[PDB]
DNA sequence: TTTTTTTTTTTTTT
């Protein structure tokens, strides 16, 4: 241990002596997170073979027995950095990250076990957190011997030298010190190496300030250590315990959240705002894929802002932002499409179903088999609060809880009253509704309503809603027909894209960060006029839509459809990042649902 | 023709005055051997004291441009890589200006033969041979002293006979394969070195300027490393650690490998995008590629670990590495690969030899950013030569860095096009030359880069012959994308397999000229280099015939 | 309207102010100049121990026709004296040169040559020093109360850097205060 | 292994050839054409270039391509397919 | 030194 203790000096060396030319870049980091409380530090490794080889080719082989050593140390380095003495100062935790090289999960058995492996993956589930022992002390049951174990990481039953005996000690509860733990459940990333099989799902576990740092469902890195426990041959369950975890971009977002300035953005978020053409070179942000249906292309985009939520005491409050409808003939590009703007979206879970993949497309609440005692599920729509609601196969979902779908869009919630739980749960989920219309184009010739399911009312549940009709008309096609041989190869049109990125166009992972930037700010709003505009506009869309009804046809509009498109214009607006809305800045909303409105006229 | 000293502290007779000066580089141009070159001289002006402004020019005709366009006051000036073949006199013309002249010109290169114009008839130069070629070289001591002046009926067919005879031996001269000799940055060495200042900077600066060709033979660089680890033995930082330290914190040799990305990148792909590997190793075939992983059967390495960082192979992977090389690599011929050159270390920042640092430098170049468009372009690439200027200042390291994982970016796009062209077999042997043309793919606006075609060529030549006997064969390649036709294309010349005979002069320098004296419609000498030229399609096909007939070499 | 800073100096200025201090040099030479609040001199002994201003020093050093003497305070066996003087006196904030971590960064850039093992020594002793004098500061800044202020030792670049923190606050602090009657 | 890539410099001929293939497939009923339709042909080519092992597509290889989609189509259309022959000969 | 457990939710199915 005093060859450990010198591996401890060599440590406290590795920090005092270093430099970036010229600070020394952990010693400030120390000093600078000691006032946050942060009590850890994020070292390169990079910089450690930079400064000593061997300690890490000592620590690449062993590290689990060095780790909480090298922490030994840099707690020691706060004792001579924090405070002069001649408190109390809790034991630090270390994160260390690396650029590394990448390994694939599939591939990961023995070998590697009890190393350090980076890796990507993703989150499927958080498990609740679970406090864990630091610092605890004893007294004996029968000679009172007062012991003390400082619990250190990283299983090791309690020692019982002082009839005495065998082991008579029981924790000192009051007086202990303690952490939290997370237990990931993390899953391989879709893409690779399914094979032909299903993804794998390996259990990692979080402690102290990593905790709560990654959303569940969402993209993250982590490195730690491959490592084995029992867990009721020899048949131990494989796990990695935790160090550290850095996020896949950003991925932060969470909460409330991050900028962090980088100062640039403003202004490049506000000259987005000084371009006219910003509103529109964000519809040409959504489709390098998809040429034309620039009416649904201009649709997508004011959802994803986030529209006027306004909480008006008391306790009413409407939602945002919406509902859009992609039925129409196959060949609209809508699944392709949606499979943009699932991606586009920070937080958000594509569903196809049904409900996605295996998603009950509401929180199904399910007992767990083991001590009984219901537990909610979590939901697709649950998971993907406060993002996009992604809907294929709308024709076939879910009919019980297809009406959850019928209330969760508008009242911005789901009621579960089901079993012990009563908790109304938040879904601000807004919904896009891709489905394809009963029979393609024959519901055109006949009543074009009660095409969803036997009911009108979910277009009325909707908002922006769209059918999109494409004939096989001519020279609009030949000029996306030409689009399309240069899509495919070699990416003549995905070239063509990087040239109107210099010259114009959004990267799109930007895209991202603009949409989360301004649904952060405080909701958009009309002035006055613009609203009675909308009373003009509607008292002649609902004038029209009776007079039109004039031949006794049954259908649609209602007042949340004026109050839809109400949604529309604060959407639009919150493009601008301003407190107000224009007239006319209303009305392309005015024009864009319009489309839709002839869509009651078809 | 002078010592340095002389012309130096001559141009410290016209050097400072305010404002400046009048005096200004011209760095010429995009080639390597003048940006060391250039900064060590920079920082002698800077040590001196003495402003200056700096011009990256890339253009042949845009020096015309700039020689023009405005010097007025300047009292003398200074020039790289240019004026080895073609005189300004002519160029710029100059005419007389006001012995003892308003104006004094340097010019720097290693490209061979120098003008007729270039040692004597001294007016803008002060030519820079020094104390290279001498050489004589006595034939221009009888191309201008026995022309110059120049029974009265038959000594007139004599003296025109014996005229006839510096004509026919001048005319030789003047003819010949264009080649480079020695790296600039070596003469300035020399020079900073006979005013007594050796900066272990400076000769690091050596060595990437020496380093800078040394895909292109070397062929004094061979003797240069003699020219350069005495000058590293000349250094001493310590006796003795002195851990590490955190500063100075200097080179040392040590197996260096033609081997590519060495140090950055994965053992693999570095034995993979590896010229050397290339050609020997067949890398184009899926047959090398297992035959290749015979190797680490061989080395006793993972798969894996060959994928592994550089940073994370085992200690023990790292110091047995060589020996391994030794007990293997001689199987298969690739026993020149291991080299005993130069390594810059920033420590903790890691280490770096010189012939890696050199590549992202090389990076840079063509990324990292109606006849308008092409000059608008041009300027882009000289705009990008400055973030290299900054490249070589060590003070940040990080804008390097970028670079760095840009040629595994540009080998990526390289070693993948090459192949895509071996499969094809796009190769036409002629008669006198091998020789191929690409009409398209991805990313030609990379192609559009001289040093693309000039990376790729090479790395195609080094490929399509090894030798891969017999008789190896002059190259010339061309491409296209934007300009209605421009047609970048170069002439190539083939490396002997380390074991160079001859340094055989390429002939095309005066073919392409043979043919811009020819019917030259639509050919371009817009490039500095005689290499590489513009060539429009339309006329470039017949190019090719007027290219294969007359076959000068 | 110079707007920024603006009460407080620049650290960027703050080293304008101490680059016009004394030390002394080993000038490499043997007009006049004649400058404005110079004096000195007549040409000046080549390796000998001069006085000049620090300035002129730095260009000079730059032409490197000048030598600039390590102060005789900035040594690491010195350091050391005054460091544990700190440690052992965990109010007062003992005693220094004053300019000196403007001086530090200022020598390093350029005089670092001049010196004997400044490199991966001092640098971490006067980060560590500025360090322990950093808690000193920032413990000794719960006294914080209006109206009275002993910073006693304390450097123009330690103080300008925090200058706004403690004169913006106290105001509000005194101001309220007085204000009560 | 084997990788197929077409080039766009023949590869026009079949957005300006699939105008034909479209222009007139309104001509009689509709459709069963999709711009996916369209999309597949390259799909069609890629395979057999797989086949002959190119590595990337010669023009031939969508000949090949394109003469199933032809068919695929023609005698899919009812008698009135009688005329839908005569079209689409310049296909061929 | 070991102790002791069938409804409720959802599902796929004639
Ligand atoms: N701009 C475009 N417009 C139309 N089709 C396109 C476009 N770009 C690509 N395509 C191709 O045509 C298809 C467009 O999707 P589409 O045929 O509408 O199926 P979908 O409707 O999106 N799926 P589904 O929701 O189940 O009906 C893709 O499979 C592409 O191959």
């Amino acid at each position: 241990d005093d060859d450990n203790t010198e591996i401890i000096k060599s440590f406290k060396n590795f920090i005092l002596e270093f430099r970036l030319d010229s600070q020394f870049i952990y010693r400030d980091q120390l000093r600078n997170n000691i006032l946050v409380k942060n009590y850890s530090l994020t070292v390169n490794m990079e910089h450690l073979i930079g400064y000593n080889e061997d300690i890490y080719k000592k620590l690449s082989d062993e590290p689990s027995d060095i780790i909480p050593l090298f922490e030994t140390a840099i707690t020691q380095v706060a004792k001579r950095i924090s405070i002069l003495s001649r408190n109390s100062l809790p034991t630090f935790q270390l994160i260390l990250n690396s650029n590394a090289n990448q390994i694939p999960l599939r591939d990961l058995d023995s070998e590697h076990v009890s190393k350090i492996v980076r890796l990507s993956g993703i989150i499927i589930s958080t498990s609740v957190l679970s406090s864990r022992a630091t610092y605890l002390s004893i007294m004996c049951r029968n000679c009172r011997h007062t012991t003390s174990i400082t619990i250190n990481n990283f299983t090791v039953s309690l020692p019982r030298s002082c009839n005495c005996g065998p082991d008579p000690y029981i924790i000192i509860h009051e007086s202990s010190k303690f952490i939290d733990q997370q237990f990931l459940k993390l899953q391989e990333i879709p893409e690779l190496v399914p094979v032909g099989e299903m993804p794998r799902n390996l259990t990692m576990t979080c402690d102290r300030y990593l905790t709560n740092k990654v959303i569940p469902g969402t993209r993250v890195t982590i490195v730690g250590i491959y490592s084995i426990y029992n867990s009721k041959v020899a048949i131990r369950t494989p796990y990695i315990k935790i160090l550290g975890i850095q996020s896949d971009v950003e991925t932060s977002s969470i909460w409330n959240s991050v900028t962090m300035f980088t100062e640039e953005e403003e202004e490049e978020f506000l000259q987005l705002s000084r371009n006219p053409k910003l509103y529109e070179i964000l519809t040409n942000s959504i489709a390098p894929s998809i040429f034309g249906n620039e009416d649904i292309k201009k649709a997508i985009v004011c959802l994803l802002m986030g529209g006027s939520k306004k909480i008006l005491p008391d306790g009413m409050r409407l939602r945002g932002d919406i509902n859009v409808l992609l039925l129409g003939d196959p060949g609209t590009a809508k699944s392709q499409l949606l499979k943009f703007v699932e991606k586009v979206s920070p937080i958000a879970v594509y569903t196809s179903g049904k409900g996605s993949s295996a998603a009950g497309l509401t929180a199904s609440v399910q007992r767990d088999p083991m001590t009984r005692e219901f537990y909610l599920e979590g939901g697709a729509m649950v998971l993907a609060d406060g993002g996009v609601v992604c809907i294929d196969e709308f024709d076939k979902m879910r009919d019980e809880d297809r009406v959850a779908i019928h209330e969760a869009m508008e009242q911005q919630t789901i009621s579960i009253a089901k079993a012990g739980i009563t908790t109304v749960l938040n879904s601000r989920t807004s919904v896009l509704a891709a489905a394809n219309p009963i029979y393609g184009r024959y519901d055109d010739l006949k009543s074009p309503g009660d095409n969803i399911d036997f009911q009108t009312t979910i277009l009325s549940r909707f908002d922006m809603i769209f059918i999109v009709k494409d004939d096989h008309n001519e020279e609009r096609d030949i000029s996306i027909a030409n689009h399309v041989i240069n899509i495919h190869t070699g990416n003549a049109n995905a070239m063509q894209n990087q040239q109107e990125e210099n010259g114009s166009e959004i990267s799109i992972e930007k895209m991202k960060r603009y949409i989360t930037y301004c649904r952060l700010k405080c909701a958009p709003r009309l002035s006055p006029q613009a609203a009675e505009k909308l009373s003009s506009n509607f008292v002649t869309i609902r004038k029209q839509l009776l007079i039109n009804e004039l031949e006794s046809t049954e259908r649609p509009i209602t007042i949340r459809q004026l109050e839809a498109i109400i949604r529309i214009t604060e959407s639009l607006a919150k493009l601008e990042l301003s407190p107000i809305a224009q007239e006319r800045h209303v009305d392309e909303a005015i024009r864009l649902f319009q489309a839709s409105t002839m869509d009651a006229a078809s | 023709i002078s010592q340095f000293s002389e012309a130096y502290n001559k141009i410290l007779r016209n050097s400072s005055s305010h404002s400046s000066c009048q005096l200004v580089i011209f760095v010429s141009c995009l080639n390597i051997d003048a940006l060391c070159a250039t900064k060590m001289l920079s920082l002698l002006f800077k040590k001196q004291l003495v402003q200056s402004q700096i011009v990256p020019i890339f253009g042949y005709s845009e020096l015309r441009r700039h020689y023009s366009q405005l010097d007025d006051n300047i009292n003398s000036l200074l020039l790289v890589g240019f004026g080895g073949v073609i005189d300004l006199e002519a160029f710029l013309e100059i005419d007389p200006q006001e012995q003892s002249f308003r104006r004094d010109i340097y010019v720097l290169d290693a490209h061979r033969p120098w003008n007729l114009d270039n040692i004597f008839g001294s007016q803008i130069i002060q030519c820079f041979d020094d104390g290279t070629v001498d050489d004589t070289l006595g034939e221009q001591k009888e191309a201008y002293y026995k022309l110059l002046e120049l029974n009265d009926l038959s000594k007139r067919k004599q003296r025109k006979k014996q005229i006839h005879e510096y004509e026919g031996v001048l005319e030789e001269y003047y003819s010949q394969g264009t080649t480079v000799v020695n790296s600039i940055s070596a003469q300035i060495y020399s020079l900073l070195s006979a005013i007594g200042e050796t900066n272990l900077s400076n000769l690091w600066l050596n060595i990437l300027g020496t380093t800078s060709l040394d895909i292109a033979y070397a062929q004094v660089y061979n003797r240069l490393y003699p020219l350069l680890q005495d000058e590293v033995k000349r250094l001493t930082p310590s006796s003795r650690n002195s851990v590490k330290t955190p500063d100075t914190l200097t080179l040392n040799i040590q197996p260096d490998y033609y081997l590519f990305l060495l140090r950055h990148s994965s053992l693999y792909d570095s034995f993979y995008y590896s010229n050397y590997v290339n050609a020997k190793l067949s890398l184009w075939n899926e047959n090398g590629k297992k035959r290749l992983h015979k190797m680490f059967a061989r080395m006793g390495i993972p798969l894996s670990t060959a994928q592994e960082t550089w940073l994370y192979m085992d200690h023990s992977i790292k110091r047995e590495l060589g020996i391994i090389f030794d007990k293997n690599l001689d199987r298969y011929g690739l026993q020149d690969i291991i080299r005993d050159g130069f390594v810059r270390t920033l420590g903790y920042r890691g280490s770096i030899s010189a012939s890696e640092f050199v590549e992202a430098l090389t990076a840079l170049l063509e990324v990292g950013n109606s006849a308008q468009k092409l000059t608008n372009l041009r300027k882009r690439w000289v705009s990008n030569f400055w973030l290299s200027w900054d490249a070589l200042d060590d003070r940040k390291v990080e804008l390097l860095n970028r670079g760095i994982q840009l040629a595994q970016d540009l080998q990526r796009a390289i070693f993948n096009t090459g192949v895509a062209i071996l499969e094809k077999k796009l190769i036409k042997h002629l008669r006198i030359y091998r020789l191929c043309v690409l009409q398209d793919g991805p990313d030609l606006d990379l192609y559009r880069n001289p040093l693309t075609l000039l990376r790729l060529g090479n790395w195609l030549i080094e490929c399509c012959a090894e030798s891969e006997d017999k008789q190896l064969l002059p190259m010339v390649l061309a491409s296209i994308d934007e300009n209605t036709d421009t047609y970048l294309v170069a002439g190539l010349t083939p490396r002997y397999p380390r074991g160079t005979k001859k340094p055989i002069l390429n002939n095309f320098s005066m073919a392409f000229q043979q043919i811009t004296a020819e019917t030259d419609a639509k050919v371009r000498i817009d490039n500095f280099e005689s290499s590489i030229i513009e060539i429009r399609r339309e006329d470039l096909s017949p190019f090719l015939e007027k290219l294969t007939l007359s076959g000068l070499l | 309207l110079p707007a920024h800073l603006q009460q407080t100096f620049s650290p960027e200025e703050i080293q304008f102010i101490v680059e016009n201090e004394p030390i002394k040099i080993f000038p490499r030479i043997t007009w006049q100049l004649i400058t404005t609040d110079d004096k000195a001199l007549n040409n000046m002994v080549a390796m000998r121990s001069t006085e000049v201003v620090l300035w002129i020093a730095l260009l000079l050093k730059q032409q490197s026709k000048c030598s600039i003497v390590a102060p005789q305070w900035l040594t690491t066996k010195e350091l050391d004296r005054k460091i544990q003087y700190e440690k052992t006196h965990p109010d007062r904030f003992s005693e220094l040169p004053w300019n000196w971590l403007v001086l530090a960064r200022i020598l390093f850039n350029k005089a670092k040559d001049d010196f004997h093992d400044p490199i991966h020594e001092l640098r971490g002793k006067i980060q560590d020093l500025r360090e322990i004098r950093q808690i000193k500061v920032l413990k000794g800044l719960k006294y914080l109360n209006e109206s009275h202020l002993q910073l006693d030792n304390l450097s123009l670049l330690e103080i300008n850097e925090l200058r706004p923190f403690i004169t913006e606050i106290m105001d509000k602090l005194r101001e309220i205060h007085t204000a009560s009657l | 292994k084997i990788y197929p890539k077409l080039h766009q410099m023949d590869m026009d001929k079949v957005s300006r050839v699939y105008a034909d293939l479209r222009r007139e497939s309104i001509s009689t009923g509709s459709f069963p054409i999709t711009v996916r339709h369209l999309e597949s042909i390259l799909r069609i080519a890629e395979s057999f270039a797989k086949m002959r092992l190119s590595e990337f597509v010669s023009s031939y290889d969508l000949d090949r391509a394109i003469k199933v989609v032809v068919d695929s189509f023609v005698d899919a259309q009812k008698v009135s397919v009688r005329r839908q022959l005569r079209r689409s000969f310049a296909i061929y």
